[PDB]
């Protein structure tokens, strides 16, 4: 639906 | 880039540095891709002719045994150890292993696992005793640069990586040619089956494979496609390389600033139905202190 993700980043899990 | 370490750089001879490396002569190649199915946000295009100075590049991704020797010699602490966790694929987390509730948006198959790091790649209770010659994983871009510097080397630029990975073929889809499994033989370690639900392991592996698995490409490099993503030196962008200039076409180094560094090659998780990113023109990125169970690196060196 959005661009497939192959590289999981530490920044990506920060949410509130 | 200007890193900082707490170990001195040891003296090494040119013959020591070059062991296990191949000398790529100076010349030109056509970098990039024009597959109509490429994701625009990846910036695989344009196809362009790039000239590179001669360089050396590792035949194999850096192995656990090699990384262990670096850590032995230096006391280096990896980013995953400082943070206390790293990303593990869901199917590889042993039941009962404590896990964080963290969610990678769009990618629920990634699990943040306290205590997962290069020597315990699935978290507490796992080890690398049976994987000495597998690629080291859970190494961030910082860790890779630290190892490379200690080894008397550096990371390849994206263009160096791609020239070497293409192995002397002009604009082929994969390192070895245009067919994924020529003659019915698997040539790389990627996913088979239904991602992310079930990996059939048809190619022999449902995790990393030894760094010398499968046949090499025409320049003698192993597992440039599949196995693990490989960190490159460049900052990521989707369009810096669309400009036509000496900076983007002669020994290109990528944009001078950015937020994520380039990764090349695909991994044991890539599949045509999801990312299709094991083609040699493919590219993505990750932030430089990030680490994951499917990401490692190989080194390059100036001659
Ligand atoms: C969404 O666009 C999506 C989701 C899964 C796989 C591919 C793509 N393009
Ligand atoms: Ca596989
Ligand atoms: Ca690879
Ligand atoms: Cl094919
Ligand atoms: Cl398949
Ligand atoms: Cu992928």
């Amino acid at each position: 639906a959005t661009t497939p993700l192959c590289g999981p980043s530490r920044a990506s899990i920060l949410s509130g | 880039h200007m890193p900082s370490f707490d170990f001195d750089i040891p003296r090494r001879s040119p013959q020591e540095i070059a062991k296990g490396m191949v000398a790529i002569p100076g010349g030109t190649f056509r970098m990039g891709g024009e597959d109509p199915d490429a994701f625009p946000e990846d910036g695989e295009g344009p196809v362009r002719t790039v000239r590179l100075s001669p360089f050396l590049i590792d035949r194999y991704a850096v192995s656990n045994r090699q990384f262990a020797a670096f850590v032995k010699a230096t006391g280096y602490v990896t980013d995953a150890e400082r943070y206390g966790w790293s990303f593990v694929f869901h199917a590889h987390v042993a039941p009962g292993t404590p896990v964080m509730d963290a969610v990678v948006p769009e990618a629920p198959w990634w699990v943040a696992v306290p205590g997962a790091y290069w020597k315990a790649p699935e978290g507490p209770g796992s080890s690398i005793t049976d994987r000495p010659n597998h690629p080291v994983v859970h190494v961030s871009w910082n860790d890779a640069v630290a190892y490379a510097t200690w080894a008397g080397k550096r990371l390849p630029t994206e263009a160096e990586w791609e020239m070497a990975a293409r192995g002397g073929l002009d604009q082929a889809r994969y390192p070895w040619g245009n067919e994924l499994t020529p003659r019915g033989r698997h040539r790389c370690n990627i996913w088979q089956g239904t991602f992310p639900v079930h990996d059939t392991g048809e190619d022999g592996y449902t995790g990393t494979a030894p760094v010398n698995a499968f046949a090499p490409n025409g320049y003698g490099l192993y597992n440039v496609a599949g196995n693990v993503w490989e960190w490159c030196a460049d900052w990521w962008s989707a369009d810096w390389h669309a400009t036509e200039s000496p900076a983007t076409r002669i020994d290109p180094r990528g944009p001078e600033t950015g937020t994520a560094r380039v990764t090349k090659g695909g991994s044991f998780l890539c599949h045509e139905s999801y990312c299709n990113r094991y083609r040699v023109a493919a590219r993505t990125c990750n932030t430089p202190d990030s680490s994951a169970a499917h990401t490692g690196f190989r080194c390059a060196a100036d001659p």
